[PDB]
Formats: C-alpha cells, sequence, structure tokens
C-alpha cells in the first residue's frame, strides 16, 4: 500500500470499476447463445433470417452523426472546385472558408450553432445543390442528404441520434433475436468469401451451427451443386474445432423439391439409388445420406427438418434443438454423462 | 546462416518468470501491440472488447466495447492518441484515446471491403495500413475515409503484416506462402518471397527494418533478407509439427520468439537456429506475443484469456 | 544477392546490439521495472 | 495385565472381515481404474479424480492398519507413538478431503449450471489445481488437531505394563468434546446443507428439463441420460448422508457419555457399531466410482475397454 | 469400563 499521493487508488479504483463493466458484459455475453450459420448456394439463408428476425446506445454515436455530416458537406464545397461550379451567392464563399476554419481547428465531430449556420447555408446554396446533384463523379456519403436535409434537428443542443440515425451512420450480418424468453445470436457468415481454413476458429464455442441445404439444387451443374454442399457440409462437420459441436440441419424449398422431383428423376444426382419416386423416400434418402458424413457421432448430433417458404413452426424446432445442444453441453460440463 | 554463425558463443539457457499476469478477458485473445513508451499495451479479444491496460501495475487504462465481436488484430499508434481493430466485420474502427471528453470513441470507421480485415498497423496519427480478406492489403487515410492506395495481387488471402521501424515500407504474408514487400509512397509490390509449403500466419520485421521472420502453419519460422531477395534461414526442430500463430523479434534480434501450437511459446537463438528457452506458461494456443521498443519485457497473450508478461 | 554478405550483417548488427539488450544480457532486478512493490 | 479386551462372537467378525476385504478390492480397482482414465471440462475431471484420488487413499492408508490393530489385535498399538498420530494425520485428513471435495463438487454443479458466466470465471485448470492442491494442504491443518490431541496412553491395572498402552485422546473430556464436535458439525453439518439444498434445486431444473423435453421432435433415445442425471444426482446426495452420518453419531456418542452411562451391553455395542461405521465408510469411499461408473454408459465402455 | 475406541 503506497496510493502514490491518491492516484494509484483511484487508478486502481478505475481498473475494478472496468471490471465490473466487464463483468456485466461478460455475463450478458456469456449467457447469450451464439449459432453460426452456412452454406454456399443461396439455401434459404434469405428465407430463415426473416423468418428468425420476424420474431443510451444511440448517444455514442453523436460525434459519428457529426462527423459524417461534416465529411458530407466538405465533400460537395472540394467537389466544386474541382468540377468548376459556383456559389449561387458568392457569400457563400465566406461560409465555405468558416467551414474549413471549423473543421480545421477541432479534435473530432461536433456541432455548434455556428457551425450549424453554415452548413445550412452551404446546403440552401444553388451551386452546392447543383455540385451535389453531380456526386457520382466524386466520393459522397450515401447519407449525406439524410444528415444535412435533418440538420436542424441534429444541430439543437440536447440532440440524441435516433435509431434512423444511428443506421445511417458488407461482412457477417448478426441478428440478435430472442425467443421463448432466450437470447439467440445469429451469424449469417456466407456474406463474405475467403478461405474457410484461416477464420473458422474464431467460432469454437458456438452453441449450434445450422447448416442450410436446398434440396431442389440436385440437378444443376456448375459438377453437381448437390455435391458440393455435400463436400461442404463434410468439411464442416469433420473439422477439427467443430468436434463437440452439433449440427441444426436445414432441408430447404422442399415444394418447388417436390415439383422437381415428380417432374425429374433422382439417378442423374445420386447414381447407386434405386428407390420410389415418392416425396417421403426420397426426403428421408437425402436426409440419410447427410447424416451419414459424420465420422464421428458420439460426440454431436445433427437435426434435421424440412422447411420452404412455408411452416411457420420454425424458431419452435431451432430452440428445441439449442435446448437439446445446450443440455448435453451442459451433462457434458457436470461430472454426470 | 548456422554455418557462418555459430562461432559465436551461444546465448546459455534462458529462465524468464511471469514477471505479470493481466486477467480479465472471457474470450481467446487475438492481438497485442505495446506502446511506443513501453508502458501502454492494448489487447483485444473476442468476447467484444479492448483492454488498454498499464503494463507495470496491471491496471486497465481503458476497455472499449466494439459493435461486433470478432476481432482478429490491433494495433496501438505511436502518438499515443489512437487504437485500431478489425475482424469478420471487415470495418477497421478506429478509436481516439486522448479525448477531452476523455471517454474513448469510434472516431471512424473505414469501410468497403470484400473480406475480414486480418491485420492493422499505424503508420502516422493520419495513416493507417491495413490487410484484408479478399487478399488485398490496403493503406487508408482516417480523416477522409478513404482507401488511398489499395495493394492487390495475392491469389490466396493475406494474413498478417508488419510495418518497418521507419514506416516508409511493410511487409505482408498470405496463404500463397509469398510474403510481399510493398512500399507505401509509391504503392507497388517490390520483392516476392516463396520457401514455404504452405499458408504462412506472423510476419514480424527484423529491428533494423531490412529483414523479417516469418511464422507458418508448417512449423516453420523462416527469416528473409529484402535485399538479398530469398530465404536466410529455417528456424525449425524435429518433434514439433503444430502451426505458429504470432512471432516477434527481441531489441536486438539475439533472440526470437515464436508463438507455437503445443501450446507454450519457444525462444529462438536467432543465430544458431536452436531452441535457446521455453516459455511454458499457457495452456491453449499462444496467439500473440510482442517485445518492448525498450526491449525490457516481452508479453504474451494466448487462448487462455491470460497475458502473461515475461523478463 | 550475396546472402552472406547479408547474414553477417545480420550478425554484426545484433553482435552490435547484444549488449545493451534488457533481455539477453538479462534484468539487475533493481533497474527492473517489474519488480513486484506489492503485498 | 491384560484387559479392555472386547470378546465378541467370531462369526461376527469374520463376516465384517470378509466385508472388509471386499470393499477393499472393489475400492482399490474402482479408484485405480478411475484415475488412469482421467490420467489418459478439466475442472470437473480433477475434481473427481480428487476425490476419487482421497478415497483411494482413505483405502490404502486407513483400512489394513485398522484391520489388524482393531480386528486381530485388539488391545496393542502395532506401530508406535508416530504411528497414532500419523494414523489419525491420515485417516482426519482423508475425512475433511472427502467431505470439502463432495461440497466443491455440488457447489460446481450449482455454478456450472445456474450461475455459468461465474462458473466460468472461478473455474481454470490453472485456478482448479491450485485449489485442490489448497483443499489438500486446509485438510492438512485441520487434521494438525488430531495430531495434538491424540498419543500413546497405559490404562493396564497399574499404567506400567507394555500391553496395557492404547491410543486414545490423552486430554480430558471437555477439550475433547469440543474439538470432535465442531469437527463433526463443520465437516458434517456444512456438507449436508450444501449437498442438499444445491443438488436439490439441480435436480429441480432437470425435472422441469425432463418434462420439457417430454421437444420430442428434436429429442433422440436422450431422456435416459437426464434420468440417470437425476438418479446419479440423488444418489451422491443419499450416499454421502447415509455413509457419513452414522461415522459421527458415533463419534458424538464417544463424545457425550462420561462413562456414567456407559454398560457392557452399550460398550459392546459401541465395539460392533465402530466395525460398522468403519464398513459405511469403505462403502462410501468404494461406491463413488460404481455411480460414477454406472451412468455414464459411455465412460463405463471406456474403462471396461482400457481394463480388457 | 470406557472405550478407548476413537
Amino acid at each position: 500500500g503506497c496510493t502514490l499521493s491518491a492516484e494509484d487508488k483511484a487508478a486502481v479504483e478505475r481498473s475494478k470499476m472496468i471490471d465490473r463493466n466487464l463483468r456485466e458484459d461478460g455475463e450478458k455475453a456469456a449467457r447469450e447463445v451464439k449459432l453460426l450459420l452456412l452454406g454456399a448456394g443461396e439455401s434459404g439463408k434469405s428465407t430463415i433470417v426473416k423468418q428468425m428476425k420476424i420474431i443510451e446506445e444511440c448517444k455514442q454515436y453523436k460525434a459519428v452523426v457529426y462527423s459524417n455530416t461534416i465529411q458530407s458537406i466538405i465533400a460537395i464545397i472540394r467537389a466544386m472546385g474541382r468540377l468548376k461550379i459556383d456559389f449561387g451567392d458568392s457569400a457563400r464563399a465566406d461560409d465555405a472558408r468558416q467551414l474549413f476554419v471549423l473543421a480545421g481547428a477541432a479534435e473530432e465531430g461536433f456541432m455548434t450553432a455556428e457551425l450549424a449556420g453554415v452548413i445550412k447555408r452551404l446546403w440552401k446554396d444553388s451551386g452546392v445543390q447543383a455540385c451535389f446533384n453531380r456526386s457520382r463523379e466524386y466520393q459522397l456519403n450515401d447519407s449525406a442528404a439524410y444528415y444535412l436535409n435533418d440538420l436542424d434537428r441534429i444541430a439543437q443542443p440536447n440532440y440524441i441520434p435516433t435509431q434512423q440515425d444511428v443506421l445511417r451512420t458488407t461482412g457477417i450480418v448478426e441478428t440478435h433475436f430472442t425467443f421463448k424468453d432466450l437470447h439467440f445470436k445469429m451469424f449469417d457468415v456466407g456474406g463474405q468469401r475467403s478461405e474457410r481454413k484461416k477464420w473458422i476458429h474464431c467460432f469454437e464455442g458456438v452453441t449450434a451451427i445450422i447448416f442450410c441445404v436446398a434440396l431442389s439444387d440436385y440437378d444443376l451443374v456448375l459438377m453437381n451443386r448437390m455435391h458440393e454442399s455435400m463436400k461442404l457440409f463434410d468439411s464442416i462437420c469433420n473439422n477439427k474445432w467443430f468436434t463437440d459441436t452439433s449440427i441444426i440441419l436445414f432441408l430447404n424449398k422442399k415444394d418447388l423439391f417436390e415439383e422437381k422431383i415428380k417432374k425429374s428423376p433422382l439417378t442423374i444426382c445420386y447414381p447407386e439409388y434405386a428407390g420410389s419416386n415418392t416425396y417421403e423416400e426420397a426426403a428421408a434418402y437425402i436426409q440419410c445420406q447427410f447424416e451419414d458424413l459424420n465420422k464421428r457421432k458420439d460426440t454431436k448430433e445433427i437435426y434435421t427438418h424440412f422447411t420452404c417458404a412455408t411452416d411457420t413452426k420454425n424458431v419452435q424446432f431451432v430452440f428445441d434443438a439449442v435446448t437439446d445442444v445446450i443440455i448435453k453441453n451442459n451433462l457434458k460440463d457436470c461430472g454426470l454423462f | 546462416l548456422s554455418q557462418i554463425t555459430n562461432n559465436i558463443d551461444p546465448v546459455g539457457r534462458i529462465q524468464m518468470r511471469t514477471r505479470r499476469t493481466l486477467r480479465g478477458h472471457l474470450a481467446k485473445i487475438y492481438a497485442m501491440h505495446w506502446g511506443t513508451d513501453s508502458r501502454l499495451l492494448v489487447s483485444a479479444s473476442q468476447d467484444g472488447k479492448l483492454i488498454i491496460w498499464d503494463s507495470y501495475t496491471t491496471n486497465k487504462v481503458h476497455a472499449i466495447p466494439l459493435r461486433s465481436s470478432w476481432v482478429m488484430t490491433c494495433a496501438y499508434a505511436p502518438s499515443g492518441n489512437y487504437v485500431a481493430c478489425g475482424g469478420l466485420d471487415n470495418i477497421c474502427s478506429i478509436y481516439n484515446l486522448k479525448t477531452r471528453e476523455g471517454n474513448v470513441r469510434v472516431s471512424r470507421e473505414l469501410a468497403g471491403h470484400t473480406g475480414y480485415l486480418s491485420c492493422c498497423r499505424f503508420l502516422d496519427d493520419n495513416q493507417i495500413v491495413t490487410s484484408s480478406g479478399d487478399t488485398t492489403c490496403a493503406l487508408w487515410d482516417i480523416e477522409t475515409g478513404q482507401q488511398t492506395t489499395t495493394f492487390t495481387g495475392h491469389t490466396g488471402d493475406v494474413m498478417s503484416l508488419s510495418l518497418a521501424p521507419d514506416t516508409r515500407l511493410f511487409v505482408s504474408g498470405a496463404c500463397d506462402a509469398s510474403a510481399k514487400l510493398w512500399d507505401v509512397r509509391e504503392g507497388m509490390c517490390r520483392q516476392t518471397f516463396t520457401g514455404h509449403e504452405s499458408d504462412i500466419n506472423a510476419i514480424c520485421f527484423f529491428p533494423n527494418g531490412n529483414a523479417f521472420a516469418t511464422g507458418s502453419d508448417d512449423a516453420t519460422c523462416r527469416l528473409f533478407d529484402l535485399r538479398a531477395d530469398q530465404e536466410l534461414m529455417t528456424y525449425s526442430h524435429d518433434n514439433i509439427i503444430c502451426g505458429i500463430t504470432s512471432v516477434s523479434f527481441s531489441k536486438s534480434g539475439r533472440l526470437l520468439l515464436a508463438g507455437y501450437d503445443d501450446f507454450n511459446c519457444n525462444v529462438w537463438d536467432a543465430l544458431k537456429a536452436d531452441r535457446a528457452g521455453v516459455l511454458a506458461g499457457h495452456d491453449n494456443r499462444v496467439s500473440c506475443l510482442g517485445v518492448t521498443d525498450d526491449g525490457m519485457a516481452v508479453a504474451t497473450g494466448s487462448w487462455d484469456s491470460f497475458l502473461k508478461i515475461w523478463n | 544477392m550475396l546472402v552472406s554478405k547479408c547474414c553477417e550483417e545480420v550478425r554484426d548488427y545484433v553482435e552490435e546490439r547484444s549488449g545493451e539488450d534488457p533481455l539477453v544480457k538479462g534484468i539487475p532486478e533493481d533497474k527492473n521495472p517489474f519488480k513486484e512493490l506489492k503485498g | 495385565n491384560s484387559d479392555l479386551d472386547v470378546n465378541t462372537d467370531i462369526y461376527s467378525k469374520v463376516l465384517v472381515t470378509a466385508i472388509y476385504l471386499a470393499l477393499f478390492v472393489v475400492g482399490t480397482v474402482g479408484n485405480s481404474v478411475t484415475l488412469f482414465t482421467l490420467a489418459r471440462q478439466s475442472t470437473v475431471d480433477y475434481y473427481l479424480g480428487s476425490l476419487a484420488l482421497s478415497d483411494l487413499l482413505i483405502l490404502l492408508l486407513a483400512m489394513p492398519v485398522e484391520l489388524y490393530n482393531f480386528i486381530w489385535v485388539h488391545h496393542p498399538w502395532a506401530f508406535g507413538d508416530a504411528g497414532c498420530r500419523g494414523y489419525y494425520f491420515l485417516r482426519d485428513a482423508c475425512t475433511y478431503a472427502t467431505a470439502l471435495n463432495v461440497v466443491s463438487l455440488s457447489v460446481e454443479r450449482y455454478l456450472a449450471i445456474c450461475h455459468p458466466f461465474k462458473a466460468k470465471t472461478l473455474m481454470s485448470r490453472s485456478r482448479t489445481k491450485k485449489f485442490i492442491s489448497a483443499i489438500w494442504l486446509a485438510s492438512a491443518l485441520l487434521a494438525i488437531p488430531m495430531l495434538f490431541t491424540m498419543g500413546l496412553q497405559n490404562l493396564s491395572g497399574d499404567g506400567t505394563h507394555p500391553g496395557g498402552l492404547v491410543c486414545t485422546p490423552i486430554v480430558d473430556t471437555a477439550t475433547l468434546k469440543v474439538v470432535i464436535q465442531v469437527n463433526t458439525f463443520m465437516s458434517f453439518l456444512f456438507p449436508m446443507l450444501v449437498a442438499s439444498i444445491l443438488n436439490t434445486v439441480i435436480a429441480n431444473k432437470l425435472t422441469v428439463m425432463v418434462h420439457q423435453a417430454a421437444n420430442m421432435t428434436i429429442e433422440p433415445g436422450r431422456v435416459q441420460a437426464l434420468r440417470r442425471g437425476v438418479l446419479v444426482l440423488r444418489a451422491v446426495v443419499i450416499a454421502f448422508v447415509v455413509c457419513w452420518l452414522p461415522y459421527h453419531v458415533r463419534r458424538l456418542m464417544f463424545c457425550y457419555i462420561s462413562d456414567e452411562q456407559w454398560t457392557t451391553f452399550l460398550f459392546d455395542f459401541y465395539h460392533y457399531f465402530y466395525m460398522l461405521t468403519n464398513a459405511l465408510v469403505y462403502v462410501s469411499a468404494a461406491i463413488n466410482p460404481i455411480l460414477y461408473n454406472l451412468v455414464s454408459a459411455n465412460f463405463r465402455q471406456v474403462f471396461l475397454s482400457t481394463l480388457a | 469400563r470406557r472405550p478407548y475406541i476413537l
């Protein structure tokens, strides 16, 4: 105990309040249920996300809104010099200068009455508008007009950003929906395309992978697309990181598939099959062909469902699967089982 | 190199104790960068936080809540004014340490990428280089928000990046087993290095800025030369086969610290390619390590959520 | 490009810097900033 | 000068030696195969290994000396002064090791189910190995009072015969009563409390989850393991109460009666009841691997595959 | 008659 004159104690109190904020957010994350989405060929990835999400933080974005607004108007003003567009009223030249003076002396995005006045007058000027309408000729924030048109609200001293303000400020897509009083995080990972061998280890500790296959992609060719989905499922199910993590398998677009199997056969996809050209048998053969691929069955278990753009009995089956995987993880974590 | 540099007497057995231990995280830590004052270090993890520790007193001077949890890298600006972080969100967000408010906030979100960001390094307070997931590297300007000089030319995705000490150039590594020496001012690659079997996961400059080591998934560290345009040394040893997640040199260069996936870090005599010492602290994959610019301490983070500081 | 000269440059650089290096020389534990000073 | 010898029926003595040898061979084989299996989440593994280790040590240390020195030679200490001190030190250190292991395993399961984040932060293999070493050190510190209280005393007809020497608490009845009653008090009434209430609320959570399992669309043949988990939970609590209650009731009986109430019949009942209580504590220390074996029929398969 | 047994 030295305290180094009152500030080491306040540093340790800062550290302990940071520890407190860590443990609260860590409890919120450790109770939180993480789910992986996979599938290269579109396989209901949309359909499932629309069916999932259909059933003080803003304040943190204030200076981002300001920053974006300042960036937008500067982009327009600068472009005027490059495209040789004059101001509608020569008096705006002084305001343009003042914009650069005020942005130039500040530390980060900000808003004052003075700055709001300068930007408002610039944005209403006919030359500035003419440059704005030529924005394809330079680089301008998509949300330029959104913020600049609402400047008066944004410039108010007690301004608090709305949700839309925050949304206005192309990889993974997180949907943090709840169901049966329990929160779910769904990671639409198929947006970004790179080598899966170098970032899938970020996803150890995901509770359940929700793998999705379209049934109707049995006959299309890039090499069968269905064989590509089976190899992708193979590469994920037998992976060295996902040894314990179970897979919620989906089979999508089943009615299309019903049409396509009432017209076209199934030997063209898989040669060594000679079953009936009935719905239940062909669906059972595709399901047994997927669930035979796990080289391990004592550790995890694949949960198959048949779904399409109907059957709203989806999220209850999702939560049934999540409960079974979490119960089996808890039993394993206990000394039982 | 070992036939030349064997006349120098060896360093002896290196024994280091965990001089500190920085607990607090709830996930795998992926990155760590010192400060240029050699006292503050930032460290990011998959629990949505990155935490700016004070290495002497083990105090958390900051903890920044991130908008997307998936975070592969971090860098600490040499002014001490900025930090950076990026992951699967394809956005290298930038945080301002030295704010009048005193609340760290996202100054800008740098976006426009079709892949995850593998690495970020700060050039100045206004220039930041990154290493992406669409097999390209880039150089951003934070004030405009526009990427200045895009570095295209790899076939497999890029995995690491290491600025030089004088920050005129840098080296990036990828899944091509081809480390490339880009150039910041002109904007084109200069040299391409092969000599690894598979993907490379870790690149660190030699402290003179005229060489660099490379850690790969092939259990091989290989120090290259930029002038001589070829591989110089193959720091590897039998009975070990696991991958390497991070490398860093010492201040003099005499000992290089390699992070294996045998769950412990090994300390390589950089001249005789001998395993000079073993740092057997961690109980999972050592995912990041770094040595102070003053050369006094070596911090190492890992997947067991424990930054240990050895000396 | 004469790899022997270049690795010799790496060698003479490090043997120039090896002495004042605070990790291969070691610590005297009183100039160490990481003395604990705690209870 | 031979007295205090208790003249019991030899067929009852042979019949409890046969029970003791059966518990001996079963506990040694079970504990050996469980430590080899756990040696070949990690914290519950080290917890089960520490409890099984403590039970193997209680068997191999306490069993053959208590056998030879209470069943066959009923009066003399075979092992000398440090023999008495080391016997009661080991025995009571193993008793605290078993009681605190079952406490820690029950708190760990209550933590593991009702506070998953707090159990994530409280559990690390570094912290768990430190914690088990701490609990063995604490069982040794709480067994230090069985060092200084206990000793040799000669209770022959004149106190000088070399065969009238016994192994007894050499301290008076009030100090004896307070030391043994605080031992039985904390070492039993605190583990009965934590095991009973924690495992009861875990059993409540598991029975609600069973009633929510009867998700039959998701369910494979895996409601057997939830009923088996209820059964192993209840087997842990009932086995700990039934096996470590009569031993401390016996020690209570030794604690309170100041010899004005002892007769010949209660004397003989005490000696036969001592035999039965050491039978039950060895039943506990041998039936841990059994009821960890039989419920985990895949880990059981691992046992019998390594054994075959 | 006290048993010394403990």
